[PDB]
């Protein structure tokens, strides 16, 4: 999981 | 006949409430109206997606969670993290109903295409390609692109999804990873640490869908000419190999110079050339928005692209309208690229293109 933001 | 434009005042007002893009839907519609483009389109009121429609992709547990936190805008629910709600995707009051409206709007566009009402149907407030079956992601709560594709599958046998947003269209790719009825093609920034972190050229789908996902990883600073060269080369090969019957095209404007993400360096003219290439196939085409965080530039971009769909040349001067002051001090439609480097090396682009060509031989 990544942050967009 | 003439393109369908999915619109109602109530729909725009719902879309204006999305946390990361407040007022954007009104700015986009207002500018399209100011250029009088709506008078050249068939305006169709969107229907709201039913629970049964939403559940053909999204899980019951996720839909139930979203509905629960949406009711009073509980952005502090302890279970929101399992379901992807949090910073990127806050539990804005009403977001379940707003997302159901956007999903319904894309489904409505798809149904218009199936019914032969039009060859092009537009939902500029759709394009939320990151949402997963059981997870909000990337400012996306319900995946309207997937819902639209699943509606098109009623008639159109083979469907091409093309995603020109800055970010990898991962939720759509994942939804169709194991099937060959839908080919996904995404051009996007690909660099470790950059959201969502997926979509290398070696990502080609899985199982019976192997080779039916195409990813074109691009570096910062790409401009119109090189981008179109890449996009045309890939789409030419995809079209010949896959023979699509319908296209869903996501045109997120977060690639455009001036976006605060400050990654690609495109103008609407470059994206417009990609759009023109797709339109000349003369297939049922569903047009979606997506990202775009310089709001006035996103409106400039999508207004210009609406003009491309209509075969019209628009005046450079921004017409008077509700948001006229947002376009100052120059008040023009055109966007100028930033003076920064293009980090895309010709040998790397060629190798990516060659790798894709080799993949498509299997199709
Ligand atoms: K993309
Ligand atoms: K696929
Ligand atoms: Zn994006």
């Amino acid at each position: 999981r990544h942050k967009k933001x | 006949l003439v393109p369908v434009y999915i619109y109602s005042p109530e729909y725009v007002s719902m879309c204006d409430s999305l946390a990361k893009i407040p007022k954007r839907a009104s700015m986009v519609h207002s500018l399209i109206e100011a250029y009088a483009l709506h008078k050249q389109m068939r305006i169709v009121k969107p229907k709201v997606a039913s629970m049964e429609e939403m559940a053909t992709f999204h899980t019951d547990a996720y839909l139930q969670h979203l509905q629960k936190v949406s009711q009073e805008g509980d952005d502090d629910h302890p279970d929101s993290i399992e379901y992807g709600l949090g910073y990127d995707c806050p539990a804005t009051e009403g977001i379940f109903d707003y997302a159901a409206a956007i999903g319904g709007a894309t489904i409505t566009a798809a149904q218009c295409l199936i019914d032969g009402m039009c060859k092009v149907a537009i939902n500029w407030s759709g394009g939320w390609a990151h949402a997963k079956k059981d997870e909000a992601s990337g400012f996306c709560y319900l995946n309207d692109a997937v819902l639209g594709i699943l509606r098109l599958r009623r008639k159109f046998e083979r469907i091409l999804y093309v995603d020109l947003d800055l970010h990898h269209g991962d939720g759509v790719e994942d939804a169709f990873s194991f099937t060959s009825k839908v080919m996904t093609v995404s051009l996007h920034k690909f660099s470790p640490g950059f959201f969502p972190g997926t979509g290398d050229v070696s990502d080609v789908g899985l199982g019976k869908g192997r080779y039916y996902s195409v990813n074109v990883p691009i570096q910062d600073g790409i401009q119109d000419e090189k981008y179109y060269q890449i996009c045309e080369s890939v789409l030419k090969e995809v079209y010949q190999a896959f023979n699509p019957k319908a296209v869903v095209l996501q045109l997120g404007a977060d690639t455009i110079a001036g976006d605060p993400m400050c990654s690609f360096n495109m103008t609407p003219v470059g994206i417009g050339k990609c759009l023109k290439y797709i339109l000349q196939w003369q297939l049922a085409t569903l047009i979606l928005g997506g990202g775009g965080f310089n709001l006035a530039n996103t409106a400039r971009c999508w207004t210009y692209l609406t003009g491309v769909i209509l075969g019209k040349t628009l005046s450079s001067e921004i017409p008077d309208h509700e948001f006229f002051t947002a376009y100052g001090p120059d008040y023009v439609l055109e966007i100028t690229p930033s003076c920064r480097p293009d980090r895309n090396e010709p040998h790397r682009i060629q190798q990516i293109l060659n790798y894709i060509k080799g993949n498509l031989k299997h199709v």
